[PDB]
């Protein structure tokens, strides 16, 4: 599956992020902004077991959304409102909006009860996500 | 009374049945390759669902005889 898929950039994106945990804060830190890098992994979440199990993807999405307020909230969006990439550009098309698993509701559960400055700013952002689907 | 007992048996195991929706990909691998889990519970659905059928097949035989002696 790694010659054939995306998926052995997530296994090493996986390992940055959690082999060395009092390195995890900095590996977040740069890669946190690569643009779509959020839909890619929850793309890679949501998509038939290719080589990685769903735990670490859930790992590796959990540590990026939780590295900043901004990029937590972006994941909330991802998971929750439109997971499409913000002829070369991703675009993602392939998955509806929304949908839930086992994977996205620990997502979401450990966002929004993570204790940490942008906590808040999350449960408001899910909270919002509640009223505009009401 | 057999018969109300299959159904609360088949109402119990049938409230416990779900079914994905085939609007993702690991819902389409569910459909093709079904998980042991979900093999098993098809299983006791169908064995249930046997019972509760023939149980109303006889229920409605003792009807209909019923009233052929009323």
């Amino acid at each position: 599956q790694v010659s054939k898929t995306s998926i052995g950039w997530l296994r090493l994106l996986h390992h940055c992020l959690t082999h060395i945990s009092d390195l995890e804060g900095m590996m977040a830190s740069a890669a946190a902004p690569t643009a779509n890098l959020l839909q890619t992994c929850a793309a890679l979440l949501m998509s038939p077991y290719c080589g990685m199990h769903s735990p670490n993807i859930e790992v590796v999405l959990v540590k990026i959304g939780l590295q900043s307020t901004r990029i937590g909230l972006k994941l909330i969006d991802i998971l929750l409102r439109n997971c499409a990439a913000s002829l070369n550009s991703p675009l993602l098309f392939g998955r509806l909006n929304g949908l839930s698993s086992d994977s996205t509701i620990d997502i979401l559960y450990q966002l929004g009860t993570t204790q940490d400055p942008g906590t808040k700013d999350r449960i408001q952002a899910l909270l919002k996500w509640v009223s505009d689907s009401a | 009374c057999r018969y109300n007992l299959a159904c609360h048996r088949l109402e119990t195991l049938l409230q416990s049945i779900d079914l994905p929706p085939l609007n993702s990909a690991n819902n389409a691998q569910y459909f093709l390759r079904k998980p042991d889990k979900a093999v098993e519970e098809d299983s006791r659905v169908f064995s249930a669902y046997q019972d509760c059928i023939q149980l109303q097949l006889q229920l409605n035989l003792a009807h209909n005889a019923v009233q052929r002696l009323k």
